[PDB]
RNA sequence: GUAGCAAAUAUUCAAAUGAGAACUUUGAAGACUGAAGUGGGGAAAGGUUCCACGUCAACAGCAGUUGGACGUGGGUUAGUCGAUCCUAAGAGAUGGGGAAGCUCCGUUUCAAAGGCCUGAUUUUAUGCAGGCCACCAUCGAAAGGGAAUCCGGUUAAGAUUCCGGAACCUGGAUAUGGAUUCUUCACGGUAACGUAACUGAAUGUGGAGACGUCGGCGCGAGCCCUGGGAGGAGUUAUCUUUUCUUCUUAACAGCUUAUCACCCCGGAAUUGGUUUAUCCGGAGAUGGGGUCUUAUGGCUGGAAGAGGCCAGCACCUUUGCUGGCUCCGGUGCGCUUGUGACGGCCCGUGAAAAUCCACAGGAAGGAAUAGUUUUCAUGCCAGGUCGUACUGAUAACCGCAGCAGGUCUCCAAGGUGAACAGCCUCUAGUUGAUAGAAUAAUGUAGAUAAGGGAAGUCGGCAAAAUAGAUCCGUAACUUCGGGAUAAGGAUUGGCUCUAAGGGUCGGGUAGUGAGGCCUUGGUCAGACGCAGCGUUGUAGACGGCCUUGGUGGUCUCUUGUAGAUGCUACAAUUACGAUCAACUUAGAACUGGUACGGACAAGGGGAAUCUGACUGUCUAAUUAAAACAUAGCAUUGCGAUGGUCAGAAAGU
């Protein structure tokens, strides 16, 4: 809200650090199930608090 | 022509938040933020307003 | 607001600290500002005077009156009201009073009052006038209006 | 700003929290009179700028040579 | 061109005025207009001792 | 003159009834009419807050009737205190 | 491979890019929003959407080289803006009391409810007392109260924060200058009050914080219109001393500046002063002279070095360098806006606290061969924490979504016109909503119709007609206020004139002693500049100041001139000139394909009945009404150890 409080904005930032694809040298590894990054969100698609 | 903009992200126009429009010395029309008037300092005794006496708003003083 | 009689903001002093205990009371009707109010047994009965209803002729007309002594004024507080002390008995000291309803009290010879009508009479026989005049009056009183029938 | 007096400059020049004075010159015409000089010395130092007007060329030579060499000026 | 032309006073007939005489020009300004310049005359006549105070003020009352 | 008998109910219309206009105008002249200030002398006593009537320039406020500087039941309480104060 | 992807007027040509272009970038047209916007900021909400590069499998209901997409990064700088602090409606621990208990009541109560300062006395710093003071948590506003910041520049994206320049405030330290001091806590003015300071504890007192709404009126700033001049640009077959545009001045500091109020002298009726608005005066008007508030303006400093508008010169890159102008007006029922003094209104009289000051008061301290004072001048130091990017919506918020919906505000140009109406344009912004072709039926949204004129129909539903302004005229009925714009008429363009309605200045004339131009008479500083290494040879135009007369009418003439832009003596006494300036309404002529509120905008009216008196309110999403409300009227209960009502209970 440009006037923001520090509570969101550090929830902010780590919505932020979070949004980034599946690093693409972890399909490489063993027995590896995991294809490509589930918990991805984006501002447009789904809202949080 | 030229028209102007509020500094103070209050954009409601209330006491505290009243503007002078001023032209400035970069040929720039831009508003100002006019503090509150000072009432004169008034007579213990009777209604009327205190002689040789500034007005200044409290802490002004 | 939502009471229709001035209020006489009238400055005391502290007799046993140095200050001015300032008492807000309802002014009675010819009281004005500056004038002196007398409050105690020995007060003069003029317009504005606080005496208890003991130390009283029989016949005044009597305001802001206390229904028990040390009360601090429960009766005749609303405009153009007042009591008249109709009668007295020192031996079983309770002086009977007639109260703006039109009934007959006995209350205590050192209950107090103050003389003279209270102020702002004649306030109910003027018309209210179009709703909005009524709306004003309640809506710094309470939240009593405009009444749905059952 | 403040605009002092004179005098008072030759003391404000010595008040030694002043480092820094300036000269500027602006050539300016009273009634098409004619184009004098104008000199301003200004003192930065500390809480206010102490201006200075002089309107000869004369007394702007005289005050300039008597500005103290315990000082740092910035002609324009 | 339309504000010299309405100068000597053209564009000013019947069909060129879509307000009232009260909006157009209100008829206390124009009393305030004449009182003030009465009133002043009055006190320019009185100080210049044209008229004294005793017809003044019945001209003052009058105007 | 302007209205026959209306008065300053004029500002009322033809809304609320006749006999209410007037029972108003009645009370509404009296609280907008002037009083002489009994300590100054001067004929301008200022109603203020129905029930206070100040005065214009001595800067003294009485107590007194909603639309009336003094009513009829203020004079007679007052007549009759100065009478049986005497003993 | 159907319905469909049709409301917000609209796109088109070329190049570039690219495998590919209706959609991308640029250029060029044509348009729209039209400053109550499709402009420029913000609130809540979102949360990185902001910006750069790379890129197009998915998404953008066509496309895609584009993107609010996708991949990787970059970005939000504060003593002054907010939060932080204060209280508001209130929410809530505590003491207590209820409750089997979850917990409920109450917030000053049937409570033993800690804080404040002076020195003390110097026991490596701890015991005093000057003594005081106390119905008492806390939370509660990013629109209320509130210590203090402005300008210019700067980035891909931040800036009242960064940089440069200038301030200011609070908290703390301190040393100089000042001011005060021979009985010491300043003087002046009759006075209102003044000056750079000019002791002041407890306690008390008062002010500011601190307040409605409206109508006119005065003033101010900004904008709007407008003149002369210094620049640039546009038009030029013809016309145009003209079409457009720049000519700006912040906080802050100074010296000044006013309505109001107040003071001294004076004593008014022959009643005077006076507002647009009728108030004021022997509790002292008018009048003469003064005092203050500094809002507000002026000038100056800030500050021209800044910014702007230019011209000349180059510069490989990337930068420049040089010089010039930046001045002087005018105007007003203009628009916005702050405001001052008034006035209408109320059975409505329109927050509180933190905070700051002042006084009353006289505790305590303090002198002259050395000390007082930090309410003034300067000087020194510090200012933490969090927020700060961006959209704010016909694509960033909510509505399953890139949804014709909803969602709080600020600034606001020209013309027409009563107007923030509608219509057109400037600044700024978009040109986005799948496209191409063809113009059958039926639709939807606009229109027109001969004659008749409600015959249609449940019913004049829908549409038509009326409409602005000026003059004329206006009934029944009435609660005498209304009805009323009743009804019913008449006029309106263009052009050329005529008439009226103002501001400022002058007072309207001849006779001396004493002060604009022209020397003259005396007279006071001398600024600057040429050429060599402050120095010495060294130009020098002249800046100030005083007092003598003479020159509009005109004999003097084939004809004149410089200034009426000239402070002294006795005076002769009117309804009049010069000058500058808006738009209001009348009046006349002339003129046209009888047209003229030429588009836009914009009442249909009348006679009756039922019904509710009126304005107001509700069935969000089928009912706006005759229903509800209302003022008025009436009734009923209750004098507090009470009435109506709440709670499981209670020191509710």
């Amino acid at each position: 809200a440009a006037q923001k409080s520090f509570r969101i904005k550090q929830k902010m930032a780590k919505a932020k650090k979070q949004n980034r694809p599946l690093p693409q040298w972890i399909r490489l590894r063993t027995n590896n199930t995991i294809r490509y990054n589930a918990k991805r969100r984006n501002w447009r698609r789904t809202k949080m608090n | 022509a030229q028209r102007v903009t509020f500094r103070r992200r209050n954009p409601y126009n209330t006491r505290s938040n009243k503007i002078k429009v001023v032209k400035t010395p970069g040929g720039i029309l831009r508003a100002q933020h006019v503090k509150k008037l000072a009432t004169r300092p008034k007579c213990g005794d009777c209604g009327s307003a205190l002689q040789g006496i500034s007005t200044l708003r409290p802490r002004q003083y | 607001s939502g009471r229709g009689a001035p209020l006489a903001k009238v400055v005391f002093r502290d007799p046993y600290k140095y200050r001015l205990r300032e008492e807000i009371f309802i002014a009675n009707e010819g009281v004005h500002t500056g004038q002196f109010i007398y409050a105690g047994k020995k007060a003069s009965l003029n317009v504005g005077n606080v005496l208890p209803l003991g130390s009283v002729p029989e016949g005044t007309i009597v305001s802001n009156v206390e229904e028990k002594p040390g009360d601090r004024g429960a009766l005749a507080r609303a405009s153009g009201n007042y009591v008249i002390i109709i009668g007295h008995n020192p031996d079983e000291n309770k002086t009977r009073v007639r109260l703006p309803s039109g009934a007959k009290k006995v209350i205590s010879s050192d209950a107090r009052g103050v003389i003279g009508v209270i102020a702002g009479g004649g306030r109910v026989d003027k018309p209210l006038l179009k709703a909005g005049r009524a709306f004003h009056k309640y809506r710094l009183k309470r939240n009593s209006w405009p009444k749905t029938r059952g | 700003r403040e605009i002092t007096d004179i005098k008072q400059f030759l003391e404000l020049t010595r008040r030694a929290d002043v480092k820094t004075a300036t000269v500027k010159i602006n050539k300016k015409l009273n009634k098409a009179g004619k184009p004098f000089r104008q000199t301003k010395f200004k003192v930065r130092g500390s809480s206010s700028l102490y201006t200075l007007v002089i309107n000869d060329a004369g007394k702007a030579k005289k005050l300039i040579q008597s500005l103290p060499p315990t000082l740092k000026v910035n002609r324009l | 061109a339309h504000a010299q032309s309405k100068r000597e006073g053209r564009h000013s007939g019947y069909g060129k005025r879509k307000g009232t005489r009260e909006a157009r020009l209100p008829s206390q300004v124009v009393w305030i207009r004449r009182l003030r310049v009465l009133r002043r005359l009055l006190a320019k006549y009185r100080d210049a001792g044209k008229i004294d105070k005793h017809l003044y003020h019945v001209l003052y009352k009058e105007s | 003159k302007r209205t026959k008998k209306v008065g300053i109910t004029g500002k009322y219309g033809v809304r609320y009834g006749s006999s209410l206009r007037r029972q108003v105008k009645k009370l509404e002249i009296q609280q907008h009419a002037r009083y002489d200030c009994s300590f100054c002398g001067k004929k301008t006593v200022k109603r203020g807050a129905a029930g206070i009537w100040t005065c214009s320039c001595c800067k003294k406020t009485v107590a007194g009737g909603a639309y009336t500087v003094s009513t009829a039941a203020a004079a007679t309480v007052r007549s009759t205190i100065r009478r049986l104060r005497e003993m």
